[PDB]
DNA sequence: CTGCATCCGTGAGTCGAGGGTGTTCAATAATTAGCACTAAAAGTTCCG
DNA sequence: CGGAACTTTTAGTGCTAATTATTGTCAAAACCATTGTCACGGATGCAG
RNA sequence: CUCGA
């Protein structure tokens, strides 16, 4: 089946590859997340509840008051969204939370509360967002960028290279939580294990480990092995088993049973053990020198004289022996050391160790923590135990404890949020089992250890930060609260909450304000993943791990779409199946494979399972009922490319543009392209300007019906039916009766957006694409946005492109546009500028709106109204006036022709500067829109109460409108009614009419009441210009296949190039840049354009020519069922015979083709596609000389590129001054486009005009031009006389180097 | 922190003739300290803002009153 | 002061502070400095003059 | 334009060795001490 | 001097602000309680933190980032102290004495011209009157035309057909310096000779572009004046393209 | 027109010739209205007038008092251009060590004093004391 | 050469993000369709060579710099000496042949 | 008294465009910012 | 252009009332980020 | 924060 806006121009479609998944929605992560972010949700989930249930309930210092919670609600918003974006305040709502305070009984501990103390309270305002996911903070529209950061659990860094100038590898284990302190174990080139905690001092990490009452013998239980040791009638005898001597050089005779097995210097093998455990023997004869190189492990109390024999920790000699077999004890424990099996590791670390005790290594770890305020036995273990073991101090959340079981190996998935010792015990084992040789490290710069967090997960942080000073200040206000005072309202305030959530979403590395100029842009600028911001590490400090990209990204992150330039790889774009996990990571759908056939269903699998699975190829050919063709075939195995067969697979890609991002699968031929070319071409398609009137893409992806429909900047119809009444301004649609509500049911109103500013200074205009009587099902569109076309994505605009060097106009990548393009009103584009003037109050008198402006001729105040204020639609210069205002002259900074006047004879008081706005210089747009505020308490003029009689009279419109429908749904009703209840229906409509009468009143008061302002103002004049651009030498044009130029010259019609035919071509580019920037895909599309062009002209050939709807319907159906194998497979016949005519006009402009990313067409489809028409099958056509007029030589290549125009324009580049403004702290022309500031001389250039001589040039640009306070005024008076002499002077900014340096104590003088 | 410290510490040594003795001395200087706090938020909120809008940044803005001077040749 | 303009300013700042250097200015960079003539091209014949 | 991060001989001609320390075999061969 | 570390009134609630005024205002507060410190008779701690504050006071106004730790005033960074002002790529000894903005300048998108010699390229229309405004209020004052100099101030401003032969008489041999933004070595800094050509961008010869490295996707350079009768004959002797 | 540079220290004499007044109070500006304050860091009888030919008072603002001071302020009314290079001193009761030559490394009052700069340290920061 | 012989026929041997040579090369060119896989891999040896220029312009602004800085202390302006010492200027006859 | 190794201070390109935020008790002793009242001096039309 | 009536103010006296900076404190009174950059010289302690 | 070189 084909829906409504298909069945109008049905795109041709190519490839071999059926899909089993649609396309999903693209906006759905961040719309998803703040679903989550604000909904009711019991037993604690994700939302505010995990917030409101953390920090409530709050009590007293043992006061036995405690403030409860119950449940909370959202408010209405107070206005719309337009009216939001117009007025400038946020898109807030109301947090209505109910709160219960309960204060039990003083002098009882079970006294029956009889005061109970319920009342909702309101608390702060957290902002909304669109159906699109764009906040509106301060006017403009910013969205939040998601961070990838790294995931909370623990990490195994391998400190290699030149780590440290040893030459030798380190094993570092760090545990990173989600919210609290840091733990690091780190090794020494020694062997010599450490701890530090927050990057402080280097300390042992067995100090942590007897602070955590664990005594020394339970240590070396705990971290080593038992050789035992027993006491024979001689010789010492020791147990052994044959698995642990392995490297190990026998010193001695190893023999037992009366039967020698191993002689003095041999070493033992594995076959050697299999024939000591075949002999199975245990004790063997060893000398007394063996036990006097190792260490005891326990300490072993005498009984005779009752004291210590032997300490701990240390190494075993002669007497001590003496001593040990005197005392009587049989049964010596001692430790392993071996350097293939168990390096000495803890017995140094426990020598080196001062602290034997518990008390003294709390006293140590309190030194560490904080120096000063020394404690007696009560800082010092309360740090110890608030660090690391409260719940309020550390957060490690679900997906910490699931990292760091996984990470450990263990059974379990979930877990406590507080830490324990065992789990210290194990990361302090897995880092000895690390070092020892066993198991394997774990790469920073994998996507299963990075987590990225959304808008709700990071404004939660922000709200638990402000929920916390809630807590401290209802803490404080109830520590000294008596009883039966106030209800619970003013123990809470609205600040910090708001403050901390404004500063949030206001100002904030990843809250910037998007950029709006393309529906493209908008659709991956909510797509962007971003490594930078609070929590990351910045892009100037980043080395060359993280800007490379790894295997693991293969469908999740897009590899070929990164900006260029400081931040190349941190700036990530996410592709189009990739989906959040519940925990926090990305997964890819995947096609579950089973033994014999590939089963059409979807499974998510992150980025930890894939190494454990395999996956195939994506456009591995296949046979029917889900059997492979060929036996071997493409895979990987663990992020490496390797050969495999039909049987090891377990799963298969389920498309083939899961890699490429939204913006870089709309590129035609992209695995013809290289990667430098489409990451080019990839930047270059987000800032592609709208144009007048928008053209359809010739050569599409099929994607392009997808970034039209999912982004906001189109009106998709919510309920199907007919259309009845069709505007420029609003759209009826009727509801089908099937689709109708059973109760208080109508039609649907769809108002349109008009010319109104972007935040790009780009015209956003919405257009009808329906007309009177045309049927519509849901989802069609109903206007065509921004860059749209009929539901379509419709960046630029197609033209004839030739290849050909044309006198050196093409040189390097230049471009050639002839007269056709401008004449025919197609890259003409609309800016809209704001121009502010703003009346503060400032001394000696406020500021005026009058039009009596003095000194100025009449002439310029042509524009002016009765008010003072340019009429809406009257055309304006360069250098006019707009709103005339009045300063009284209090102001500084006076210009010398009017500072000499006041130095005679000045100071009245009376006279009023001219200090109005006016237009900048180069900008020549029209007036279509005038917008004043005013504050409360100040008069208004005329034209205000006429803006505002206006904006009356248009909500009276539409409220009628909507009385006008309500009472014809309510007349349908009690219609139906007829088919003691009519009484109750006209009481309905008594109460409906006097809600219409409230609500006008209230848009009465929301209209005639003034708006808040800056403190110290009075009112504000907004004033709208509209300037149309056009196409001029020096713009910038590309291409999609990343090829950039700029326009060089504009050529007349009968210069250019033609066919036999007689058609101009209008662009000539540059085929030299081909086989150099290897971008080959753009000669394909080329072809492509030019075979479409010539079904186009076929199509309008055989409607201009009376024909009957037989031959083109035969037409059509040669042309869709081209013997390719695709996926469309439509056939003519099922069509009413009516729609076919709008088909044909469609189709009489050209052919839209698409062709995907990886499975795109083959040569052979394009050549008899070109075989079709009567185009020559080669694809050169010969032309003509324009000029000369005779025959070009190997005929070049001709057809219809798709090539977009730049937001580059050169109306917005070019500046010159020849003097302007000049700092005071420093005597130096000003920087600047908006002020009137030059360019800057390069510290380069200085030392390239030294490269030269030209001590003249660069000691008159140096002081003379730049910084002589009397030099160039006397330079400027000789210049105008006739006379080319400088003077040297002197530069004032040394003597502010002076100032500066003679303001410290050194002393600095000139000479004679 | 340390100015209104010292100043808290030395609105104690110059009022401790008058401590009647119903109290420990950690409340009363922890009274001091808080009154010593709220007073220099008072008197900073009096005063100018310390590190508002840099100077750099103010020359090339709109708006700039003395950091640029309509001077010309 | 071809050597505070250049990094480890300080440094050279308190050398030259407490030894009481006086640089004749015969070179490149600190006659840019100061803003005359340069002696390496036209104003080499007026240092010469 | 840079980047960041026994054997024959073909001519005919003469053999020059120079700071010459060298004694000669029984094989026919030249072994050097230096 | 106030005057190098201005506090303006900003419209509105902003104000504008030099770093180093806190730093003052803290070191004068500390500077007049250890003065009242000393008189009351106060005990030898008191005073002995009191000087410690003062001389903290004082190291972190000389030589903030050199203490124990940068103290700081908001936003988590340090203030700017007055060798913080001196050295880094924001001091006087990198950007405001060494490399400087300079007046009679411009910049505009670059366009290949094939029509030109290796001489000369193009300047536009504007910005040759732009550029060259007081060699036509000169020359406008050597002609019977303005009297004084608004008269021909508002016949420039009002674009009449009587300036145009004027600025093609002045620009006859009057070269300019073009410059790219990126300069690496002395080629990057010629002389040219403009003509008057319609539009709004830069002509350039396409022979000269191998010596600037600069290719036509976009790139921007900037014009210079010389303005010196010495600097013009530096231009046309040494600096020119046909010498280099 | 001059000849070689000459960079020394600096005696507090010659401070003490480099000043035009003496800041006494840490009062930069007033809120309500943006004239400075008397004696704060922002001053008129130290470093000059604010705006050009016009006192801070408003009682001499002709030609003919261009150059004589007033009853109660005491400022030489002129231009603008004033308050550039004149400055001010503050008469510190403790002596304070300079920074520059403390923790130079090497520095240059612990070569002098034949002490590390550890010792200077403790001293300075009167946790140890030092004997004459 | 190189790149034409890249466009025509196969690209030849790839990198790995170790820093080796890769043994699995890419069999294709830039005429007929690539695979999935192989683009990832031309793909991640471009983005290294883009981001080389990025971070290697800032060094080489600080060696211009600094050579700039150790130089320009000298001027010529003397037009003889009359000295005897020098050096032998010899080809570079050592490793290749020339 | 001759070396070991551990930190602490320096730095890490240039030229343009858009958009910009700060965690509060009560009651007063002086204290200065408006503001009424004259001031005819200074300013502005008008008749010969 | 020379005169008196007419009219509008920028300077001097006050005076009350919001801006200034002060006094109190007397049950007790569990506390900021950092933490994902690299590479030199050379003054420092151990620590034999 | 970001965009082109
Ligand atoms: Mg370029
Ligand atoms: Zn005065």
């Amino acid at each position: 089946v084909y829906s409504y806006t298909e069945k109008k121009r049905i795109r041709k479609d190519f490839g071999k590859r059926p899909q089993v998944l649609d396309v999903p929605y693209l906006l759905s992560i961040q719309l998803d997340s703040f679903q989550k972010f604000i909904e009711q949700d019991p037993e604690g989930q994700y939302g505010l509840e995990a917030a409101f249930r953390s920090v409530f309930p709050i009590q007293s210092y043992s006061g036995n008051s405690e403030l409860q919670y119950v449940s909370y609600r959202l408010g209405e918003p107070v206005f719309d969204v337009q009216e939001c974006q117009i007025r400038g305040v946020t898109y807030s709502a109301p947090l209505r939370v109910k709160l219960r305070l309960v204060i039990y009984e003083r002098e009882a501990p079970e006294g029956t509360v009889k005061d109970i103390k319920e009342q909702e309270v309101y608390m702060g305002e957290i902002p909304l967002m669109t159906d699109n996911g764009t906040f509106v903070i301060n006017g403009t529209e910013r969205v939040i960028v998601s961070q990838l950061h790294r995931s909370p659990g623990v990490f195994f860094d391998s400190d290699k290279g030149k780590t440290h100038s040893s030459g030798k590898v380190l094993y570092n284990a760090r545990i990173i939580p989600y919210r609290g302190s840091w733990l690091d174990f780190e090794f020494d080139p020694k062997d010599n294990l450490f701890v530090r905690i927050d990057r402080r001092r280097k300390l042992p990490a067995t100090i942590i480990l007897r602070a955590l009452n664990y005594t020394t013998e339970q240590i070396l239980d705990l971290f080593f092995e038992k050789v035992i040791f027993e006491i024979r009638d001689n010789k010492l005898q020791m147990e052994l088993v044959p698995e642990r001597l392995r490297g190990e050089t026998a010193s001695f005779d190893i023999e037992a049973n009366g039967k020698v097995y191993v002689e003095k210097g041999r070493r033992i093998t594995a076959r050697h053990i299999r024939q000591l455990e075949k002999d199975d023997v245990k004790l063997i004869e060893v000398p007394v020198e063996y036990i006097a190189g190792k260490v005891v492990a326990k300490d072993y109390i005498d009984e005779s004289t009752g004291e210590l024999i032997c300490a701990a920790n240390m190494e075993l000699s002669l007497d001590l022996l003496a001593k040990l077999s005197q005392s009587g004890h049989k049964r010596i424990e001692t430790l392993f050391t071996n350097d293939l099996d168990h390096g000495p590791y803890i017995s140094e670390t426990l020598r080196v160790d001062p602290t034997n005790d518990r008390l003294s290594a709390l006293v140590e770890i309190y030194r560490m923590m904080r120096p000063g305020e020394p404690p007696t036995r009560e800082a010092a273990e309360s740090l110890f135990e608030n660090l690391f073991f409260s719940e309020d101090r550390y957060d490690l959340s679900a997906v910490g404890r699931m990292k760091f079981n996984r990470s450990l190996l263990r059974e379990e998935i979930e877990g406590s949020g507080i830490l324990s010792k065992d789990d210290i015990i194990d990361v302090m084992k897995k880092l000895i089992d690390i070092r020892n040789g066993k198991g394997e490290v774990d790469d920073i710069d994998h996507l299963g250890n990075r987590r990225i967090r959304s808008v709700g997960e990071m404004a939660e942080n922000q709200f638990r930060v402000g929920l916390v000073r809630v807590e401290r200040a209802v803490k404080e206000r109830l520590s000294l609260g008596d009883l039966d005072t106030l209800m619970p309202q003013d123990m809470i305030n609205a600040k910090p909450i708001s403050a901390a959530v404004k500063e949030f979403f206001g100002s904030s590395q990843l809250s910037q304000f998007m950029d709006q100029n393309n529906p493209l842009s908008e659709i991956t600028h909510k797509r962007r993943i971003s490594a930078l911001g609070p929590g990351g590490l910045t892009r100037e400090r980043a080395g060359f791990e993280v800007r490379d990209v790894h295997p693991t990204h293969y469908g999740r992150v897009c590899p070929i779409e990164t900006p260029e330039g400081p931040n190349i790889g941190l700036i990530n774009s996410l592709s189009v199946y990739a989906q959040t996990n519940e925990y926090g990571f990305l997964e890819t759908p995947y096609r579950k494979v089973t033994d014999g056939v590939v089963t059409d269903e979807i499974h998510y699998l992150s980025a930890i399972e894939e190494g454990n699975y395999v996956i195939a190829q994506a456009n591995s050919n296949l046979d029917e009922e889900g059997h492979f063709v060929e036996d071997l075939v493409t895979c990987r195995s663990k992020g490496e490319s390797s050969l495999f067969s039909r049987d090891q697979v377990d799963y298969m890609d389920v498309s083939t543009q899961q890699v490429v991002s939204v913006g870089a699968s709309l590129i035609p031929f992209l695995e013809h392209d290289d990667a430098n070319r489409a990451l080019m071409g990839a930047n270059m398609q987000r800032q592609a300007v709208p144009t007048l009137r928008a053209d359809k893409p010739l050569v599409g992806t099929g994607m392009e019906r997808a970034v039209a429909v999912d982004s906001g900047v189109t009106a998709v119809a919510k309920r199907g039916g007919v259309v009845q009444y069709v505007d420029a301004s609003r759209i009826v649609i009727k509801v089908n009766e099937d689709e109708m509500y059973p109760g208080e049911a109508g039609i649907d109103i769809y108002n349109l957006t008009k010319y109104t500013r972007s935040n790009q200074n780009t015209c956003i205009n919405q257009m009808p694409c329906v007309s009177l009587g045309e049927p519509v099902e849901r989802g069609d569109v109903l206007a065509d946005g921004p860059s749209t076309d009929l539901g379509e994505l419709a960046l630029g605009q197609n033209m004839r492109v030739a290849f050909m060097p044309w006198n050196g106009y093409n040189f390097e990548d230049s471009i050639l546009v002839s007269e056709r393009v401008v004449q025919e009103d197609r890259f003409t584009t609309i800016h809209i500028q704001e121009l502010a003037c703003v009346s503060r109050d400032t001394k000696l008198g406020p500021e005026e709106i009058t039009a009596d402006i003095p000194n100025v001729g009449e002439a310029a105040l042509s524009k002016l109204d009765e008010s003072g204020i340019v009429y809406i639609g009257a055309e304006v210069t360069g250098g006019d006036i707009l709103v005339g205002k009045v300063t009284p002259k209090g102001e500084t900074q006076l210009t010398p022709e009017e500072k000499l006047l006041r130095a005679i004879f000045g100071e009245k008081a009376s006279d009023v500067k001219d200090s109005s706005l006016r237009v900048p210089n180069g900008v020549s747009g029209t007036v279509i829109d005038v917008q004043v505020f005013t504050r409360d308490g100040v008069e208004k003029d005329k034209r205000a109460l006429e803006i505002e009689e206006m904006q009356l009279k248009q909500a009276k419109k539409d409220l009628s409108e909507e009385l006008q429908i309500l009472e014809a749904g309510l007349f349908s009703r009690i219609r139906a009614v007829l088919v003691n209840q009519l009484e109750q229906l006209a009481e309905q409509y008594d109460e409906l009419k006097h809600e219409f009468e409230k609500k006008l009143e209230a848009k009465r008061r929301k209209i005639t009441q003034g708006d808040d302002l800056a403190p110290g103002v009075l009112k504000i004049v907004k004033v709208y210009l509209a300037v149309k651009r056009r196409i001029q030498p020096g713009d910038k044009m590309a291409g999609r296949h990343g090829n950039k130029g700029v326009i060089s010259k504009i050529n007349p019609i009968e210069d250019m190039p033609y066919d036999e035919n007689g058609t101009p071509v209008d662009i000539v580019l540059n085929p030299l840049g081909v086989p150099s920037r290897m971008n080959i895909g753009q000669i394909l599309e080329t072809h492509l354009g030019m075979a479409a062009k010539g079904i186009g002209d076929k199509i309008n050939a055989m409607l201009k020519q009376q024909q009957e709807v037989a031959k083109l319907r035969e037409f059509i159906q040669r042309a869709y069922d081209l013997g390719a194998d695709v996926r469309q497979k439509v056939d003519l016949s099922t069509f009413s015979d009516e729609e076919v005519m709008r088909l044909a006009e469609n189709l009489r402009k050209g052919m839209p083709i698409a062709t995907p990313v990886f499975d795109g067409a083959k040569e052979a489809e394009i050549k008899e596609l070109l075989k079709l028409g009567d185009l020559p099958t080669s694809g050169q056509i010969r032309l003509y000389d324009g000029r000369t007029g005779e025959q070009f030589e190997r005929p070049v290549t001709v057809g219809y590129m798709y090539m977009l125009k730049l937001n580059h324009l050169v109306d917005d580049k070019m500046h010159a001054r020849s003097t302007g403004s000049y700092s005071l702290v420093t005597q130096q022309p000003l920087g600047g486009k908006a002020q009137f500031g030059g360019q800057r001389f390069g510290e380069m250039e200085v030392w390239a005009l030294e490269a030269y001589g030209a001590a003249y040039t660069l000691q008159e640009m140096l002081t003379v031009k730049s910084d002589d306070v009397n030099g160039r005024t006397k330079m400027y008076k000789n210049i105008v006389d006739g006379n080319h002499q400088m003077e040297p002077g002197m530069p004032e900014s040394f003597n502010v180097l002076l100032k500066e340096i003679r303001s410290l104590g050194i002393n600095i003088e000139l000479e004679d | 922190v340390p100015d209104v410290v010292q100043e808290a510490f030395i609105k104690a040594y110059r009022a401790l003739d008058s401590f009647r003795g119903d109290s420990a001395f950690y409340t009363w200087l922890y009274r001091i300290a808080v009154n010593t706090a709220k007073n220099y938020l008072v008197a900073q909120g009096r005063r100018p803002p310390s590190s508002d809008v840099d100077a750099i940044e103010a020359e090339n803005f709109e708006s700039g009153g003395a950091l640029k001077e309509i001077s010309n040749p | 002061i071809s050597a505070a303009s250049f990094q480890e300013t300080t440094r050279v700042l308190t050398e030259a502070a407490v030894a009481g250097k006086r640089d004749e200015l015969r070179g490149l960079k600190e006659n840019v400095i100061v803003g005359r003539l340069i002696p390496a091209g036209t104003g080499y014949a007026y240092h010469q003059d | 334009q840079l980047t960041m991060r026994s054997i024959q001989v073909k001519n005919k001609g003469s053999i020059k060795l120079s700071n010459v320390k060298s004694v000669v075999n029984s094989s026919g061969k030249l072994v050097i001490t230096s | 001097p106030p005057d190098l570390r201005p506090l303006v009134p900003l419209d509105g609630g902003r104000f504008a602000t030099s770093d180093l005024n806190d730093l003052y205002r803290r070191v004068i507060n500390r500077n007049n309680r250890l003065k009242r410190l000393l008189d009351l008779a106060a005990p030898d701690i008191i005073v002995r933190n009191e000087k410690r504050m003062l001389q903290e006071a004082v190291d972190a106004l000389l030589d903030n980032g050199r203490r124990g730790r940068a103290i700081t005033g908001s936003n988590k960074r340090p203030l700017k102290s007055l060798a913080d002002m001196i050295k880094g790529k924001q001091g006087r000894f990198r950007q405001n004495l060494l490399g400087k903005r300079v007046d009679y300048s411009g910049r505009s998108v670059i366009t290949v011209g094939p029509y030109l010699r290796l001489h000369q390229c193009g300047l536009p229309k504007k910005m040759a009157l732009e550029l060259f405004k007081p060699f036509i209020y000169g020359k406008l004052e050597l002609r019977g035309l303005a009297t004084t100099i608004k008269a021909a101030k508002k016949m420039v401003e009002r674009e009449e057909a009587v300036v145009w032969d004027i600025l093609d008489e002045v620009i006859r041999e009057h070269p300019v310096l073009l410059n790219r933004a990126p300069t690496l070595h002395r080629l990057g800094i010629q002389a040219f000779e403009p003509v008057l050509i319609e539009g709004k961008a830069i002509q350039l010869h396409p022979l000269v572009c191998a010596a600037y490295n600069a290719d036509f996707d976009g790139d921007q350079m900037a014009v210079h004046v010389p303005l010196t009768l010495e600097a013009q004959l530096e231009a046309r002797a040494l600096m020119m393209s046909t010498n280099n | 027109e001059f000849d070689a540079i000459k960079i020394a220290l600096a005696s507090p004499d010659m401070i003490r010739s480099w000043s035009f007044g003496e800041v006494k109070k840490p009062e930069t500006i007033n809120y309500r209205t943006f004239k400075p304050e008397r004696d704060g860091l922002f001053c008129a009888r130290i470093f000059g007038p604010v705006k050009d030919y016009e006192c801070l008072c408003g009682k001499y603002k002709r030609l003919k008092h261009r150059g004589v001071i007033c009853e109660k302020c005491g400022v030489e009314v002129t231009q603008t251009k004033v308050r550039r290079e004149r400055m001010g001193h503050i008469e510190l009761a403790s002596p304070t060590a300079h920074i520059w030559f403390l923790k130079s490394l090497p520095s240059r009052i612990g070569l002098l004093l034949d002490m590390p700069l550890r010792d200077i340290e403790r001293v300075l920061y009167f946790e140890s004391y030092v004997v004459i | 050469a190189a790149q034409i012989r890249q466009l025509a026929g196969m690209r030849g041997l790839m990198a790995k993000p170790d820093g080796s040579i890769i043994e699995t090369p890419i069999t294709a060119n830039f005429r007929e369709g690539l695979n999935v896989l192989q683009y990832f891999i031309s793909t991640h040896g471009a983005r290294k060579g883009l981001a080389d220029t990025a971070l290697k312009t800032a060094n080489s602004g600080y060696l211009t710099r600094r050579l700039v800085d150790v130089a320009q202390d000298l001027v010529v302006t003397e037009d003889d000496c009359g000295t005897h010492e020098g050096i032998m200027m010899t080809p570079v006859i050592e490793g290749g042949d020339v």
